[PDB]
């Protein structure tokens, strides 16, 4: 599965 | 902004056997940035219906394909891979060899 | 030992319309899925047949959360843009390979996560999974963003977790196909060159996975001069090729060994020309 959701901007 | 020429291979699925079915592939790797356009040509003329595998890249961050194609080679009829990429003045063209 | 990966591309297309996003998940050398920001389906779909059997659910979360990071990587385009200091007029590509490897008793071995921009090393995940490495000053500044929000911990608890206890479904449901080791199907072909010279070619053939050495020996001794290795390439069925190639005095073929390594094969294999 791939990682969720709640990435952080760069 | 760094870019890369793409690696051309062209070559049949199984061993070429004259009049038995087989799939005609061309290998487009080590290219950046990710639009390509790729042909297959029988006999210098471009083979219609032809499908590629999904975009994926490399540990150095670079581009390769699968195109492919049903073909039944022939003693007579001459197959090619032709390449056009933004790093490239003019189109790449390998012939396909059947010991290669 | 497995391991799976996704690789993440998006690119801006001035002249165009938003970026072009593409995902490609991958269990060893098997693709399993993908998503493409252009096609008709706006869904992750199917690329092997044992994710087939996985329900509706599972397609919608991996949707939502793949089209998610396809969202942020658009507005990232837009900020490293910014941080290069690059006109509107250009096209730029982000891309993001992560992934973990398990061992032959499925317990988490590794975790990765590496971006890049342009084609060019910008920021990585260090193998502790708690800190990172910036390729420059621009990466610096997403990498005291990232310190700030404590982005290394949610990367880690989806390495050491979801990634892991995935992969350990995924090898299980396709068990059948997953687990093989077909090894190489080998010989060797002969060409004259000249009346002096001759090229022998050493095919290996219907193997996976794809890692696999080739090496030609003269007398037992590793030969490099005078050799062609090709990049190891898809059948199209699932299976690898590689060939090497070597330019040997003629009535000097006898010589010449090529030998094989692989997963499948139990004890190396040398091929030498009749």
């Amino acid at each position: 599965v791939v990682v969720g959701a709640g990435g952080v901007g760069k | 902004m760094i870019q890369r020429t793409p690696k051309i291979q062209v070559y049949s699925r199984h061993p070429a056997e004259n009049g038995k079915s087989n799939f005609l592939n061309c290998y487009v790797s080590g290219f950046h940035p990710s639009d390509i356009e790729v042909d297959l040509l029988k006999n210098g003329e471009r083979i219609e219906k032809v499908e590629h595998s999904d975009l994926s890249f490399s540990k150095d961050w670079s581009f390769y394909l699968l195109y492919y194609t049903e073909f039944t080679p022939t003693e007579k009829d001459e197959y090619a891979c032709r390449v056009n990429h933004v790093t490239l003045s003019q189109p790449k063209i390998v012939k396909w060899d059947r010991d290669m | 030992s497995h391991s799976m990966r996704y690789f993440y591309t998006s690119v801006s297309r001035p002249g165009r319309g938003e970026p072009r996003f593409i995902a490609v998940g991958y269990v060893d050398d098997t693709q399993f899925v993908r998503f493409d920001s252009d096609a008709a389906s706006q869904r992750m779909e199917p690329r092997a047949p044992w994710i087939e059997q996985e329900g509706p659910e599972y397609w919608d979360q991996e949707t939502r959360n793949v089209k998610a990071q396809s969202q942020t990587d658009r507005v990232d385009l837009g900020t490293l843009r910014g941080y290069y200091n690059q006109s509107e007029d250009g096209s730029h590509t982000i891309q993001i390979m992560y992934g973990c490897d398990v061992g032959p008793d499925g317990r988490f071995l590794r975790g990765y996560r590496q971006d890049a921009y342009d084609g060019k090393d910008y920021i990585a995940l260090n193998e502790d999974l708690r800190s990172w490495t910036a390729a420059d000053m621009a990466a610096q500044i997403t990498k005291r963003k990232w310190e700030a929000a404590h982005a290394a911990e949610q990367q880690r608890a989806y390495l050491e977790g979801r990634c892991v206890e995935w992969l350990r479904r995924y090898l299980e449901n396709g068990k059948e196909t997953l687990q093989r080791t077909d090894p190489p199907k080998t010989h060797m072909t002969h060409h004259p060159i000249s009346d002096h010279e001759a090229t022998l070619r050493c095919w290996a053939l219907g193997f996976y996975p794809a890692e696999i050495t080739l090496t030609w020996q003269r007398d037992g001794e590793d030969q490099t001069q005078d050799t062609e290795l090709v990049e190891t390439r898809p059948a199209g069925d699932g299976t690898f090729q590689k060939w090497a190639a070597v330019v040997v005095p003629s009535g000097e073929e006898q010589r010449y060994t090529c030998h094989v390594q692989h997963e499948g094969l139990p004890k190396p294999l040398t091929l030498r020309w009749e």
